[PDB]
């Protein structure tokens, strides 16, 4: 019996070397019972023509196996794809030795394709090891919009997530495009200092140019990419002191061919000891069904662990990839890559050439940079947030309190009463009051500088589906925090489960609850009045949409009927509902205690009712990761034992 | 499951004995579907008190349900599943024609046809993705055929069909894009051959 083994080459030398490798396999095992023969074809620039050649040459003979390598010209990186589909039509195994694209790594489209070298996406694995090397956490991902980029993104996010770690942020960009600096801008000011990247050679050159002209090569900053991003023009545009990743066997196609022939010989010899061996179809025309041992061959080739590899023991993974990879890490010192480490299958050992980081140092810098300048988001609420337009000088007329001290007024930028009727021109008005007072107190306590501005949309925000019932996301300040537009939530906000499910809160700086306002028997009996226990059309009652009480009424399923009334009359702010009640347009308004008794004690034309049925706290809520949590908690607790907010209450809410 | 030719039944049947669900959802090929239906037949999990679900992939010809297929199986397909091939061809030709006519309405020109096989054009011929965009939104006979950015049909109107008590595949309900309809507010659990049982 004679078995044909196919190769796709265009060297005219590795072809004869492949024939010699077939002869070597025969020498190693013997072809007396089962003769072995070789066949070589030449991949052509025209994909249709080369596919036709494969069909009418490699299928015209009952060839059991086929391999392929990349051409020298970088044109048509997906040259094996027609060969892969040709093999797939009869479900034939195929080997690609030189491909680094995760496109071929898919087995839904490429059933029996096997690749010796893992793609660039598997490169991700070493970065994780890099993270273990330097004990870093503040990872920023930058990646192209190509499928390879998304696959690498998924692999690396998986790798970082089994260690209960998460990337600080991810950025996607369109390959081949420019003006990436703007994207870099919105990634420039983040507290992280270690960077990862995935792109193509030209894209790598573009981002290198941008970073160089953006002074991103300074101290603290550092990043790592693959081989194609540190080659040719990309290497030309790369800065010095940059670290790089290298294959142990990047360019020796001959070694790949040798190991491939060896593993093919092992697999076929394991096959020939079995029965029911079906010959591959002879000629595309006349055969239109599946080959039977094809899937069998792939099953026994997953299990094929080829020890006699020139590059070592070749063990395929679950997906036909060489496990325990052999890499190296170089440093680009003075336009040359110099050895700084060797990556054995799971870890790295350094040897020499201590890493000269791009900032000009040789000692390892922390991949983080704490920011004293912090972002502050707020919402208008008169008892806690007084907002007033500034006059011509850029500020507003400051005035002194009854005690004689001036009120501290910060520059808060608001889109000119944000609304459809607003021009959305974000004028810097002045904000002052309770919350601003406690911010400046705790700020001078922690010495950190601050930037204050209220929320854009003026709404609290709730977990809502994206437009057409797509995934859930946060609105308002929670939206800007899960996106990073701000750092803490400084407002009389209501603590709850879902916010705590995504954000965290300190100890509440204020204790409060819920109550109702009406005008001026007919006393609405708190919450237990059938006027509200049973929803009634003649009676109007509502709150602000996308607020905490919305979640309250949503979780209280038995109260859903009143929630049904909510859908008709929900307001957007407090002042207009207050006017409506004063105009008797709204019969009753449910809202938070503190603001409400403040308004009642000030205006006296409206009356509050109902006890604080929902005990709750106004606390500083902010991100789980940042370290200020405990610091701010202990600071506000110290102020509480100092009665500082008691003085603030005397200043703002009491004496009215 | 392995479900390949000559797959070890002990390894599979043992875990099936370890399976205790009354309601199931499965994924496999049509040949794998036949194999697992036989395997569950000797497993006894085909019984009326058992429910199993499957996508369209493990289904062959709707008009040719193999004997291995058990009674009461249910899935969902396109409404055109009862339309003859001629109707499908006519609808496809109509989709292409209306896309081309929309291209003419926007610009007044026919879509440029493709070239031959001895070369390959590099650029995308901006008229071609203009035609693609006008093909991204298709409506014919009230049935929208607007495709997805993923290269397939998005937001379609589906029909849920179920194998009947006579080993006949018939439609039980319809999913109209936000609404479900279906017959049989209870499922007839035929006594492994016929005669559905009244639940206690
Ligand atoms: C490319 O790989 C081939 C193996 O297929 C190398 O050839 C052998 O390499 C080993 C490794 O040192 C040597 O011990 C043998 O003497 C080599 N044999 C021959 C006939 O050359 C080859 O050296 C590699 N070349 C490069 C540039 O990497
Ligand atoms: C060459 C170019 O397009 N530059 C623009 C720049 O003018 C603009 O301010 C910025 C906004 O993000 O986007 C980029
Ligand atoms: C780079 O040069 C200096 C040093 O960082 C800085 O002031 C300047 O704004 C930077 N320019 C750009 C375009 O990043
Ligand atoms: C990977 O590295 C090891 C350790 O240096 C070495 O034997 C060889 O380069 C590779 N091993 C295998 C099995 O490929
Ligand atoms: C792979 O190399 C690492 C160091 O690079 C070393 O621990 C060992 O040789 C290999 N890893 C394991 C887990 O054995
Ligand atoms: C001033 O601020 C810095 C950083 O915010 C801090 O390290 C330092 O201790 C502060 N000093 C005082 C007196 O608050
Ligand atoms: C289809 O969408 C295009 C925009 O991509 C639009 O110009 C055209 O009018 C739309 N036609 C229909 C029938 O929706």
């Amino acid at each position: 019996k004679i078995v044909n083994i196919g190769a796709v080459l265009s060297t005219r030398k590795h072809e004869q070397m492949f024939r010699e490798a077939v002869n070597q396999a025969n020498k190693r095992h013997g072809s007396w019972k089962i003769q072995l023969n070789a066949t070589s074809v030449t991949h052509k620039p025209n994909a249709i023509q080369m596919a036709l050649s494969v069909c009418e040459d490699l299928i015209s003979s009952q060839v059991y196996a086929i391999l392929v390598s990349h051409p020298p010209t970088p044109n048509d990186h997906f040259t094996p794809t027609p060969v892969s589909y040709t093999a797939g039509f009869y479900r034939i195994p195929v080997l690609g030795l030189t491909t680094r694209m995760s496109i071929y790594s898919d087995k839904s489209i490429h059933l029996s394709f096997l690749r010796t070298v893992p793609p660039y996406s598997h490169q991700s694995s070493v970065w994780f090891e890099m993270m273990r090397v330097y004990n870093w956490n503040h990872i920023i991902l930058l990646v192209s919009d190509d499928h390879e980029g998304r696959a690498a993104q998924k692999r690396l996010e998986t790798l970082l997530e089994e260690r209960e770690s998460k990337a600080e942020k991810v950025l996607q960009f369109d390959p081949g495009t420019k003006n990436v600096t703007a994207l870099l801008m919105e990634a420039r000011e983040l507290e992280a200092r270690v960077i990862i990247l995935s792109a193509s050679e030209d894209d790598a050159a573009t981002v290198y140019r941008a970073a160089a002209m953006l002074n991103m090569t300074g101290s603290g900053y550092v990043w790592l990419v693959g081989e194609r991003e540190i080659s040719g023009n990309a290497l030309r545009y790369a800065p010095d002191g940059i670290i790089g990743l290298q294959l142990i066997n990047g360019k020796n196609e001959s070694a790949h061919i040798s190991d491939a022939v060896g593993v093919v010989a092992q697999a076929v010899h394991e096959l020939l000891e079995k029965e029911n061996i079906t010959d591959p179809p002879r000629g595309c025309v006349g055969n239109t069904n599946i080959w039977k041992t094809g899937p069998l061959f792939k099953r026994v080739l997953m299990s094929s662990k080829y020890a006699d590899g020139v590059t070592g023991r070749v063990e395929f993974n679950e997906d036909g990839d060489r496990k325990f990879a052999n890499y190296s890490i170089m440093n680009l010192q003075n336009r040359k890559l110099v050895q700084v480490g060797i990556y054995n299958g799971t870890h790295v050992i350094p040897n020499d050439r201590k890493i000269i980081w791009p900032g000009g140092e040789t000692e390892k810098p922390r991949g983080y940079q704490m920011s004293t300048r912090l972002k502050i988001v707020t919402i208008h609420q008169e008892p806690f947030v007084y907002v007033k337009p500034t006059m011509s000088d850029g500020t507003c007329k400051e005035e002194f309190t009854v005690n004689g001290d001036p009120v501290k007024k910060v520059i808060c930028t608001g889109p000119n009463d944000t609304s459809p009727g607003s021009p959305r021109h974000t004028v810097p008005q002045c904000c002052y009051g309770f919350c601003i007072d406690l911010l400046i107190k705790l700020a001078r306590t922690m010495n950190f500088t601050y930037e204050v501005h209220l929320v854009a949309d003026g709404k609290f925000g709730t977990q809502e589906r994206v437009n057409n019932s797509n995934k859930k996301e946060w609105n308002g300040m929670m939206g800007e925090l899960l996106s990073g537009q701000a750092d803490m939530i400084v407002a009389p906000l209501t603590i709850n489960n879902e916010r705590a499910q995504y954000i965290e809160f300190s100890k509440p700086f204020k204790y409060q609850g819920l109550t109702i306002l009406v005008k001026k028997e007919e006393r609405i009996t708190g919450i237990n009045d059938p006027r509200l226990r049973n929803p009634s059309d003649k009676f109007i009652y509502a709150t602000v949409k996308q607020s905490s009480v919305d979640i309250y009424f949503r979780r209280q399923v038995e109260l859903s009927t009143m929630y049904r009334h909510m859908e008709k009359h929900n307001y957007e702010s407090a002042a207009e509902a207050i006017q409506a009640v004063r105009d008797n347009k709204l019969h009753a308004f449910i809202w938070d205690s503190a603001v409400l008794e403040f308004e009642a004690s000030q205006k006296c034309d409206l009356v509050t009712t109902g006890e604080l049925f929902f005990r709750s706290g106004f606390g500083i809520g902010m991100r789980k990761d940042s370290p200020w949590k405990q610091n701010v908690s202990l600071s506000i607790l110290k102020s509480h034992e100092n009665g500082f907010m008691e003085d603030l209450d005397k200043t703002w809410v009491r004496y009215q | 499951l392995e479900l390949g030719p000559g797959g070890p039944r002990a390894r599979t049947q043992r875990l099936l004995r370890q399976v205790d669900a009354p309601v199931l959802v499965a994924y496999c090929s049509r040949e794998e579907a036949e194999v697992l239906f036989a395997e569950a037949a000797q497993a006894g999990l085909v019984g009326p008190g058992h429910v199993w679900l499957v996508p369209n992939l493990a289904l062959g010809s709707t008009d040719a349900p193999p004997a291995a297929f058990p009674v009461g199986l249910i899935s969902v397909v396109t409404e055109s599943w009862r339309l003859s091939l001629r109707q499908k061809v006519r609808d496809g030709v109509a989709i292409l024609a209306l896309g081309a006519h929309s291209y003419r309405r926007q610009y007044g020109t026919l879509p440029a046809p493709a070239g031959d096989c001895r070369s390959h054009p590099g650029p995308v011929s901006p008229a071609r993705e203009a035609f693609y965009r006008h093909l991204l939104n298709v409506t014919w006979e009230g049935r929208d055929f607007s495709f997805s950015p993923g290269g397939y049909l998005v937001r379609p109107t589906m029909v849920v069909i179920a194998l009947n008590r006579h080993r006949l595949w018939e439609m039980v309900g319809r999913w109209d894009h936000g609404v479900l309809y279906m017959k049989y507010p209870v499922w007839p659990r035929y006594s492994t051959s016929l005669q559905p049982v009244v639940d206690s």
